[PDB]
């Protein structure tokens, strides 16, 4: 249907509420209702709320009632999803979707997805561990809070078959972005917030 | 909530005689040194009115009497309020009292008088009540068991807020508040006359002209009514709400009116001094 | 009308036949009120079938919905390489809209022996309490695997069973790493650390090693 | 409110004046059906109502006893024998909004003709075709409530017009809503005609020293002849002296 777009990843800390926006292109906004569903890693899609723009009324589920405040903006065709008391279990990808006015509805279009994982503790940069040879080209990227980390090997000169590994949720401010390429040839590891050149030369 | 009041000693009621009481002003006309013979609804002299009371003896069993039954409203009700602690605080007029028709509510609480007409769902035993607190020396309200729900109302007469006494003083009755309730051509007239009294029971002899009080725009079908009393729930009555209540001391003299022809004597200031029944004895005739 | 337990769990056998996608439920479904979806690589899903009978706008005729009672099934005749996503379910016949689990459809790959890359820690990371020894088991198809080591008796726990999330490749191969998150005091106390994995392809493909 | 959720508010036990509405030179239409546009300050009713809703300019004509249209039938049904009066005026300055005013709604599709004085706020998906919609849109099923979309840059036919349909009713109960009873100056010591509330006649009004009780209005003599009355405005007691007469 319409071209739904959402906001960016609002990485926050437990104890700070946020509100995700969702524009509405194409046709009008006072004719079709929007909804919101979360998608957590490992869990499924759970319906939370669905506000009717023409009727100015909204709905809530049985496990999200009272803790959420979903509104709308009929002036710029935008839907707002404000969630109070963001607990540590609220780490989920919130999608935007348009539904039809009525008792029953289906999510025909979809948005983009917003990451609001509440794990903000510090802003430590990347710490590439100098993996000594036994004996291949390997560099362990740990001890960093901000998930977005760019990994490469000599900027394409050695990047061949580099299987990327997601980061495991550690206690706080720690993520394991391991990356090993199959066997100067340094592991070019960068960072999104603070670009730091901690590329170690530990090639055998 | 509708609390079913229990633990009430049952005994047959009594009857007294209204010694020439209940003669209100027939019309709104001023007259001096005249003898007008009207044909309105009045109370016959030396009638047989029912004597209700509400006392609480502190003996082995005592008399835990709390009289507030539904009485038929045929053509008029003469209501006395012989008391000493402000027990009686209002009435509830209506046809069925089942939240299916309009009903008249006239309550007089500590704050102000609330005269509203609605379709309340009255309980089987509506009554007021106050609770005496030992920690804080005061007589505050405890419960409001008049009704449980409220429909769309068509009249509101909330008066100015004030403050009553609500003290449990002992002795003889010192407050006599007569009230005549009529319903002619829809207009439900209310008369009132407060005269001092210094007796316990057996309402004394004496004329009392009841002046008009209000002419509320009503006229809904009224056939029955009840009595709204107030119980002083002290600290010596434990248990639930149906057992932890004291009846205090009060008594009313509800009577019934009927068509009759009276001869009233107006004074120099337009006040009624005496009256003639003209139907009890050939002398009055 | 309250749960959508998916009967299939993995359809990565062969992308040249139909599918089932059985979305069972405890309560009886309404008059064919079920919506299918398609989510690939964790992105915005897409609507597939409404009413379990009609095709959605823009969706080709490569799909086919079936079922009219409670055991709904989705058959995809002549599975194309593009259909490598997760198909969900949405029973919109009840008041609360619920979803299911899905089935990951991928390609099949051999069970060749994995790699034994060993990266002993240097003096910089050793004194920092992180004596990491990364070992990724590359080029193995079945996700079902149990990483094991040879830490001085038979194996160890925790540090030798990290089992990081292995992403899917174009050849349906995976690589789970097991980094030793132990301290430096326990590192210079055990014997040579041999890396392997419990798998039907080869239970002991260990080729590299590092003493102490 | 909107057209489908017109909120009425009954007002009784009051002295209501209608001269500030008729003689206001601010309302667009003042078509009073049944009763006359004037002489409405002399009709004491029991209880009156006030229906409020915002419609377009071309929809004000549909508010009349007997009409056809999407608003006169599916939104607001005026009874055939209407005794009140419809009041409407232009409100494009404050009701309209730059960029679309989607705060006033109305109902397009229904299933049966509405009854007089009915308020249906039901929001179920009406079945336009023969198949049961069962509560889903997109299968030839239409939503009943539709938006107006008021824009200031529109013709006179697409402008907001606040309509206040005043209703009258004379029930068996005593009439409470009455008319403003005007008064005149206090003419005394002259043969004139008095027009008090309950008393009407002629005579000479003079000063009186009689002190009446503070609950009465007038007073008669021994022969049931009124001679002293009390002024309604001020708490003064007058003495109605019979105007002089005789024979020649
Ligand atoms: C009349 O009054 C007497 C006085 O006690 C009472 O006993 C009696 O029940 C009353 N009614 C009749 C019908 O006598
Ligand atoms: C309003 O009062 C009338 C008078 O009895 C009653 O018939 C009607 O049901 C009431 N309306 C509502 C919504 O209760
Ligand atoms: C009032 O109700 C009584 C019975 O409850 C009935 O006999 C009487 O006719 C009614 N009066 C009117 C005016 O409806
Ligand atoms: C009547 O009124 C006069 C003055 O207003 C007063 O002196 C007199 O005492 C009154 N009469 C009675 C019986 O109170
Ligand atoms: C009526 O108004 C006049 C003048 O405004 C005033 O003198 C008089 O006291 C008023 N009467 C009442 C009953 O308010």
């Amino acid at each position: 249907q319409v071209q739904l777009v959402q906001s960016g990843a609002e990485v926050k800390r437990p104890g700070s509420s946020v509100k995700v926006s969702c524009k509405a292109s194409g046709d009008t906004f006072i004719n079709y209702a929007f909804s919101w569903v979360r998608q957590a890693p490992g869990q499924g899609l759970e319906w939370m709320g669905r506000i009717i723009p023409i009727l100015d009324i909204a709905h809530y589920a049985q496990k999200f009632q009272g803790r959420l405040t979903i509104t709308a903006d009929k002036s710029t065709d935008t839907a707002y999803m404000e969630l109070t008391s963001l607990k540590s279990d609220d780490t989920a990808v919130y999608f935007c979707a348009r539904v039809f006015r009525g008792s029953q509805y289906w999510f025909d279009p979809w948005g983009q997805g917003t990451l609001v994982t509440v794990s903000s503790a510090s802003t430590k940069g990347p710490s590439v561990f100098p993996l000594a040879p036994s004996a291949a080209l390997g560099c362990l990227v740990k001890d960093y809070f901000p998930e977005p980390v760019t990994v490469s090997w000599n900027s394409g000169a050695l990047t061949s078959g580099v299987h990327t590994f997601p980061a495991v949720l550690q206690s706080s401010g720690l993520y394991s972005l391991s990356s090993v390429v199959t066997v100067t040839y340094i592991c070019n590891v960068n960072h999104k917030p603070s670009n730091t050149k901690v590329d170690k030369r530990v090639e055998p | 909530q509708c609390v079913n009041l229990t633990t009430r000693t049952q005994l047959p009621p009594a009857y007294t005689n209204s010694f020439t009481r209940g003669v209100y002003y027939p019309d709104k006309v001023f007259r001096s040194s005249v003898l007008h013979s009207t044909q309105d609804l009045f109370l016959p002299f030396f009638s047989n009115v029912t004597w209700f009371h509400a006392i609480h003896v502190s003996g082995t069993n005592g008399t835990k009497r709390f009289d507030n039954p539904v009485l038929p409203f045929n053509d008029g009700v003469y209501f006395a309020s012989t008391e000493k602690s402000n027990i009686i605080r209002g009435w509830i007029f209506g046809t069925t009292l089942d939240s299916k028709t309009q009903s008249l509510l006239i309550v007089n609480n500590a704050t102000n008088v609330v005269i509203k007409v609605c379709e309340f769902q009255f309980c089987n035993d509506p009554f007021l009540g106050v609770y005496y607190h030992k920690n804080n020396k005061s007589w505050m309200e405890s419960e409001f068991r008049v009704y449980s729900s409220a429909n769309n109302c068509t009249f509101e007469y909330v008066s100015q807020p004030f403050l009553m006494d609500l003290e449990g003083k002992q002795g003889n009755f010192k407050n006599l508040r007569e009230f005549v309730f009529k319903n002619i051509d829809g207009y439900f007239k209310i008369y009132s006359k407060h005269t001092p009294i210094n007796l316990v029971r057996d309402l004394p002899q004496g004329f009392s002209a009841l002046e008009p009080l209000v002419d509320l725009p009503i006229g809904i079908n009224i056939t029955r009514f009840q009595t709204l009393l107030a119980l002083h729930r002290s600290y010596l009555t434990p248990g639930d709400s149906s057992s932890g209540w004291t009846a205090g001391a009060a008594a009313y003299y509800v009577g019934y009116l009927q068509p009759r022809t009276f001869l009233l004597k107006y004074n120099e200031n337009g006040t009624i001094t005496d009256a003639v029944d003209c139907a009890l004895d050939p002398l009055s005739e | 009308e309250i749960v959508l337990t998916q009967s299939p769990g993995t359809l990565s056998l062969s992308p040249g036949e139909r599918a089932t996608l059985s979305c069972r439920a405890s309560q009886s479904i309404n008059n064919r009120h079920l919506a299918w979806y398609q989510q690939k690589r964790g992105q915005a899903p897409r609507f597939l079938i409404y009413g379990a009978a009609s095709r959605a706008t823009g969706i080709p005729d490569r799909f086919s919905g079936s079922g009219s009672g409670t055991d709904f099934t989705l058959t995809i005749s002549r599975l194309e390489p593009e259909d490598f996503a997760v198909y969900y379910c949405q029973q919109y016949g009840s008041s609360p809209p619920t979803f299911g689990q899905g089935t990951k459809v991928e390609i099949k790959r051999t069970v060749a022996a994995p790699s034994v890359f060993i990266f002993p820690p240097s003096d910089e990371q050793l004194k920092s309490g992180t004596a990491s020894v990364v070992c990724l088991l590359n080029n193995f198809y079945p996700r079902e695997a149990k990483v094991q080591w040879k830490v001085d008796n038979a194996l160890q726990s925790g540090n030798s069973q990290e089992s990081v999330t292995e992403q899917d490749s174009k050849d349906s191969t995976y690589s789970l790493s097991s980094t030793l998150t132990l301290s430096k005091a326990d590192y210079e106390k055990h014997k040579v650390y041999a890396c392997e994995v419990t798998h039907q392809g080869l239970s002991s493909p260990v080729t590299k090693s590092f003493n102490r | 409110a909107s057209v489908y959720a017109w909120n009425r508010k009954r007002i009784s036990n009051c002295v209501a004046d209608y001269s500030v509405l008729y003689n206001s030179a601010s309302f667009s239409t003042f078509k009073c059906y049944g009763v006359s546009p004037t002489k409405l300050n002399d009709l004491c009713f029991t209880n009156v109502y006030a229906d409020s809703f915002v419609i377009r300019g071309d929809e004000v004509r549909q508010i009349a006893p007997g009409q056809t249209g999407k608003i006169a039938d599916y939104n607001y049904k005026l009874p055939d024998d209407f005794t009140g009066c419809v009041i409407a005026w232009n409100s494009n300055n404050l009701d309209s909004k730059v960029g679309g005013n989607y705060n006033y709604l109305y109902r397009l599709f229904r299933k049966s003709n509405l009854k007089p004085f009915e308020r249906d706020i039901s929001t179920e998906i009406y079945q336009a075709g023969s198949t049961p919609c069962n509560g889903v849109e997109g299968f030839n099923c239409y939503f009943p409530l539709q938006s107006y979309g008021f824009q200031p840059t529109n013709g006179v036919g697409y402008q907001p017009y606040r309509v206040v349909v005043l209703s009258f009713e004379l029930l068996h109960a005593p009439a409470t809503v009455c008319g403003p009873k005007k008064s005149t100056n206090l003419v005394k010591n002259k043969c004139v005609n008095f027009n008090f509330n309950g008393l009407t006649g002629t005579g000479v009004l003079t000063e009186s020293n009689k002190k009446f009780l503070p609950f009465q209005q007038f007073g008669r003599d021994i022969a049931d002849t009124t001679d002293a009355v009390r002024d309604p405005q001020t708490l003064e007691i007058l003495d109605i002296t019979p105007c002089s007469f005789g024979g020649v």
